[PDB]
């Protein structure tokens, strides 16, 4: 057969290792999992006493 | 949002006590009102937040010629709460004149709290009908909270009296706080001593101490109301859009109560909606239909299981609903408390208001009415002469709940658009 097998080698063996360590630093070191449900309390309106006291007040002006 | 309890009577002050106590177990508090390392959740609802970092729980203790409100005070848990509420019987008449006559004293207590508070929501009213020190002043009281302030919401968490009996005075009791509780309240959580007795005996062989257990369980129903509150979920962390959606009109008001771990003192959701609409599981012991059905759970859940699980129950055709209004069973769910063992791990709590309600209410109707009739029972007693020497507030009470039946067995028919 003719294809890459000793010059992929060392090369597939690197691709995977980057991939998994670039997403493994997000998570471990700047907390991109809490981000999430951070604008989940806000924008979906999740929390208790933010929806009630924001819609409260903004629907007696109109 | 914010809500103050006040407790009346022996019992009253008891289940206050225990509401209190598993607040206390519940939360990270100590029983001094320190803060816990542990402790982050909303402690606003029941807490007042006092200087440092003190959750101190808003509690009025009112107490009519204490006996067991000494024991309340020798314990460690006396000295978390009361922020200075303290003052110093058997029949409803007796119970609503000694209110009378000290109304002002413990409405200047009611009044201090409602000008300490930032703000408030609702009214909890926690003692028992027809039991002597709760009776007569807790209808004397309720008539002057909502003639104060008509601004917030009542709900009375209350058992109704279905004990199989001597004390021969209690039905004119629970007719008159009856009456009272029609048109001077918003919400009033009804349970039988017979059906949580049976169950109390079910579980483990106890005859005796029935009563400690039922403490707990009024404790963990009062508990798990306001677990969507304390802890931060979406819906109904406003008590009135919870209890808009039960009642239809402002006589049918009562709901019935289930709770769906029996042994108390993981499973597919549908089994346990299922065990739910249970009469072993209800705290309640012609056709009678439900008028809306709200449940409440707490644990185990798992979140795609909700539609298939309210799909089935749809789909199996279980409940026989009320032909004029379209209403729906409506599956709500709160958080799992913290800070506390999770033992028996689901846990579900029904809120439904039904017509099966208005069978007990009739046969309480019927002895009332025999005994009234016959005329040997109420033995014209001098509290009652000297509240009433005519005595027509009986009948005043008679002509409402009489209305009230109507009214019922009308919302069960498909003819209650025009009025009963």
């Amino acid at each position: 057969v003719l294809m890459k097998r000793s010059i992929t080698a060392p090369l597939a063996a690197h691709i995977s290792l980057v991939n998994k360590a670039a997403v493994d630093y997000f998570f471990v070191e700047l907390h991109l999992e809490a981000h999430y449900e951070a604008l989940r309390h806000f924008l979906l309106m999740e929390d208790g006493e933010f929806a009630q006291s924001l819609s409260d007040l903004l629907f007696e002006k109109l | 949002r914010e809500i103050i309890t006040l407790q009346l009577g022996q019992c009253g002050n008891q289940i206050g006590f225990e509401f209190w106590k598993q607040l206390c177990a519940e939360h990270g508090i100590s029983p001094e009102g320190i803060v816990e390392e542990f402790a982050t959740d909303r402690k606003d609802v029941f807490f007042y937040q006092a200087d440092d970092e003190h959750y101190i729980p808003r509690a009025v203790l009112l107490d009519l010629e204490p006996r067991v409100i000494h024991s309340i005070l020798n314990s460690p848990y006396a000295k978390l709460y009361n922020p200075e509420n303290i003052y110093l019987g058997n029949n409803w008449a007796s119970g609503f004149s000694q209110g009378e006559k000290i109304h002002e004293d413990i409405f200047d207590i009611i009044d201090r709290e409602a000008d300490g508070s930032d703000s408030l929501e609702g009214f909890v009213l926690c003692h028992s009908i027809a039991g002597g020190t709760g009776s007569g002043l807790g209808s004397y009281l309720l008539e002057r909270l909502n003639d104060r302030y008509p601004k917030k919401l009542v709900q009375t968490y209350s058992v109704f009296p279905n004990q199989d009996e001597d004390v021969v005075v209690q039905p004119y009791n629970s007719l008159l706080t009856l009456k009272r509780l029609t048109q001077n309240a918003d919400c009033v959580v009804v349970l039988d001593n017979t059906a949580l007795n049976r169950i109390a005996t079910d579980r483990l062989h106890i005859q005796n101490p029935s009563f400690s257990q039922i403490n707990q369980l009024v404790s963990t129903i009062m508990s798990a109301s306001t677990t969507t509150l304390r802890y931060p979920g979406y819906m109904n962390n406003d008590l009135i859009g919870l209890i808009a959606s039960l009642i239809p009109t402002p006589r049918l008001h009562f709901l019935m109560t289930g709770y769906t771990p029996l042994t108390t003192d993981k499973t597919t959701v549908l089994d346990v909606m299922r065990r739910l609409l249970q009469p072993k599981n209800v705290m309640v012991s012609t056709n009678h239909c439900y008028i809306a059905i709200l449940n409440i759970i707490q644990g185990e859940v798992d979140p795609t299981q909700v539609h298939k699980s309210l799909q089935r129950i749809r789909e199996r055709k279980l409940a026989n609903f009320i032909p004029w209004g379209p209403a729906s069973i409506q599956v709500a769910l709160s958080r799992k408390s913290p800070y506390l063992p999770s033992a028996h791990r689901v846990s579900g709590l029904m809120m439904a208001n039904h017509t099966s309600i208005s069978s007990l209410f009739e046969r309480t109707c019927r002895q009332y009415d025999k005994l009234r009739k016959r005329e040997a029972f109420l033995e014209q007693f001098r509290k009652e002469d000297m509240f009433k020497d005519n005595f027509d507030e009986m009948d005043t009470s008679r002509e409402i709940v009489q209305q009230l039946i109507d009214e019922y067995h009308a919302a069960t028919r498909p003819d209650y658009i025009s009025w009963g």
